[PDB]
């Protein structure tokens, strides 16, 4: 009856491999959660550090990478939940020509107490590592757009600047918009 | 100038 | 003989891996819980408590096993007082079967050796109305052991046992429980 | 089958080895995650940091014995996107302060945004040993030396610790007017000029 | 008047 | 108020 014991051992070992794999996945998700809390901002000002810019630009130039989603940041501890969507390859009218930087209104745990629709002024900023002349855009949310209503789902459709920054100017050395495969975006949401 | 993401 | 001995050794190793892996699973649970609590904490004396499944928790207070509910800890400042809330949905003491009870809880802080005692910071409670609002407030009783420097992990909970009538919570005109969710707001003055 | 049973036993042994190795490795990863959560819980982002040192007698004896030469505080920050800092504490003492004083140094660390911050570091740094009786705190302060490589943009994860040795004589720890060590604990407070 | 909980 | 480096 050694065959029975060996088959039972085979069963328990395959089970241990499966369960162990699931635990490894859950651990990875926990680490990602910790990274998300580490980079969360609660004053409406969020600074996004994009590393491996050239590699991610090659990924965006192909079909594997569409866009990047920034860590969630908040206007206040109990304020609006926001994140950013970045197209290094472009999007819509800016596809293959510009950086596309959109803002995403997400479902907050406390948004049942928040005023709607979202009206706060939004400012995008591609940072020059040098002293000055970094690119700055700003917009008022289109209150008639469904992208700023209270989220009935997890996230609303992103809205922002598809022609945010010309990809051509990124290569130029006059401004240090990319240094060591790392560029910094900055979102500033007005307190309201 | 918000543009719906496409 | 010896091959069967190898089988037995493999059985023991497998059992050891099972129990060890279970312990690691428990550790993962503790870490995820600590992560959630760290996420929930505030450090400015103001705390917004979101209670979900209000109906099931109400049945879990009138007849369910949980006597009360404890909020995640929060702080008056990064190195201030450690505090939490104790909530009796079916009420406590006089408030039970009529009102919902809400008490502040001074918890043992890592920096209590540097904090003034007894804790005298004015405390404010609020029940929030989305449609828009219940509110109470009190100066801490400095003659009570609830506000002395904690000798245990927490002191005796103290606050308002008649904070809000149970009948007004069920009432339709106000939206205190919207989608089976209510919001209690604590503001500790600094 | 005799051959099938031997093959299955051997391959099962290999599988058990693989499981033990991977389980150990993921356990180490879990420990690292725990320490990281503790670190981000201890961190502050306003330029001030309150370092609580527990079991001061035991740790001091470890420093005198040499088991733990110095201690490092959790990393704190001047702002959410400011300078990453920490503290280095010599209970026995370092250099001139060795065996006679508490030596307290600040450490400029490689923050994730050092490219956007001006260099060298020039924010005034204030060290305090807190008297738990609120009679008299031990206060020192300095302006960063710009010509020192300790206050430049970090090349590695950490610069050479720079601060004040002789920050506090060990004789004054057990002071008659007031004891800075109370219940075998003491509190160090660093205040960096955030402006 | 803050009132203690029955704990 | 002048820093003194550590022994490293």
């Amino acid at each position: 009856l050694d065959r029975e014991r060996i088959l039972s051992l085979e069963q328990r070992v395959v089970e241990l491999q499966q369960t162990l794999a699931q635990k490894d996945q859950a651990l990875g998700k926990l680490e990602q959660s910790l990274r998300l809390m580490e980079e969360a901002s609660f004053d409406g000002t969020f600074l996004w550090k994009i590393t491996n810019v050239t590699r991610r630009c090659h990924e965006s130039a192909c079909g594997r990478t569409v866009s990047l989603f920034s860590p969630a940041f908040y206007t206040a501890k109990y304020g609006y939940k926001l994140c950013l969507r970045l197209y290094l390859n472009g999007d819509g009218t800016g596809k293959r020509t510009h950086l596309s930087l959109f803002i995403v209104i997400m479902r907050g745990e406390y948004d049942a107490l928040l005023p709607w629709p979202f009206r706060n002024k939004v400012t995008f900023m591609l940072l020059d590592q040098n002293n000055r002349e970094h690119a700055i855009d700003a917009f008022r949310p289109d209150l008639s757009s469904a992208s700023f209503q209270r989220p009935q789902s997890e996230t609303n459709v992103a809205s922002g600047c598809p022609l945010f920054f010309p990809l051509s100017k990124l290569q130029s050395p006059k401004h240090a918009y990319v240094k060591d495969d790392t560029m910094f975006l900055k979102c500033i949401v007005e307190t309201s | 100038v918000p543009i719906q993401c496409t």
